[PDB]
DNA sequence: CTAGTTGATCTCATAAGGAGAAGGAGCAGAGCGCTTGAGC
């Protein structure tokens, strides 16, 4: 298990053609505990591969927990063709030639970012423009990934429809066999396997495994 | 029968009442019932 | 350009309404994806 393998096979999942190569594929760190069994090192490995430049971990607001990674590479080749031919697009250029490669912190405080990065107070609402720097506080934004609210509104429908069904099964138990033998329901677009990774990271199951594969419950 | 008129229905009008003070409707009838009484009559048991 | 002087200027110091419009609550039902689910 390597944190290495482990981002990059989520990475794989994701439904690239679904939201039309404009938001770059996200993947959570809470699918990233369930390939790596040992979470106390997944931090570990990402954090030092974060500073190696290698990837982006950008925090969400669906939960408290909400941390999710965008690939470095994508992230870059991503902004340009979404910035350009935009207002916003002059000193977005400038945040990422400077303050990506520079830096790697999830947000960003008002005399670092002014200082450090030379930001004035009027270009400020440009990069607030499309999905680059998010409001934590007076003081501090969080990091933003442009388009990422169509991503979270089917996130969260997904995970709400997962756990439902979940429950509904029959004495509450359902073989994780017969989630991939089932054809996904419609209301959740993200992918099954997307989000049964996700209730495996955040705990809302448990990977119980039986002489008929592996099995997932409610905690008790 | 008391209808109000007035100022008072001078101002009901020009703020259009959705409560009118006191709404009425003035039927007319058709065939023998205009004429007779008893058909007329029936048609009051009718409406109200 | 330099001191000395004169005012400004400041600071700190001791003690028997209403009609209507707007919001929100609660229930009530329609619809629909879903999850079975079992009769021919």
């Amino acid at each position: 298990g390597s944190a290495r393998a482990a981002v990059s096979e989520l990475m794989q999942l994701f439904p690239r053609g679904l939201f039309e190569d404009a938001l770059p594929p996200i993947v959570l760190r809470s699918q990233v505990y369930s390939l790596v069994p040992d979470r106390t090192v997944a931090d570990r490995q990402l954090k030092e591969l974060q500073e190696q430049g290698e990837i982006r971990i950008v925090q969400l607001g669906f939960d408290l927990d909400a941390h999710g990674i965008i690939f470095t590479e994508d992230y870059r080749t991503r902004v340009l063709k979404a910035c350009d031919g935009r207002p916003y697009a002059g000193a977005v250029q400038k945040f990422l030639a400077s303050v990506l490669p520079a830096c790697g912190d999830l947000s960003f405080q008002q005399d670092q970012m002014t200082q450090t990065f030379g930001f004035r107070d009027s270009e400020i609402t440009h990069l607030v423009n499309a999905g680059v720097l998010t409001v934590r506080d007076a003081g501090s934004w969080w990091l933003a990934v442009p388009g990422a609210g169509r991503f979270i509104k089917y996130f969260v429908k997904g995970r709400q429809a997962v756990l439902s069904m979940v429950r509904k099964a029959k004495y509450r138990e359902l073989l994780l066999s017969e989630l991939l033998g089932r054809r996904a329901p419609v209301v959740v677009r993200l992918g099954l396997t997307y989000h049964v990774h996700d209730l495996i990271g955040a705990q809302l199951v448990d990977c119980i495994s039986t002489t008929s594969g592996t099995l997932l419950r409610l905690p008790e | 029968k008391n209808v109000t008129l007035g100022v008072p229905r001078l101002k009901e009008l020009i703020n259009i009442s959705k409560k009118p003070k006191t709404p009425s409707l003035t039927v007319f009838l058709l065939g023998q019932s205009a004429r007779d009484a008893e058909r007329a009559k029936d048609i009051l048991c009718r409406l109200e």
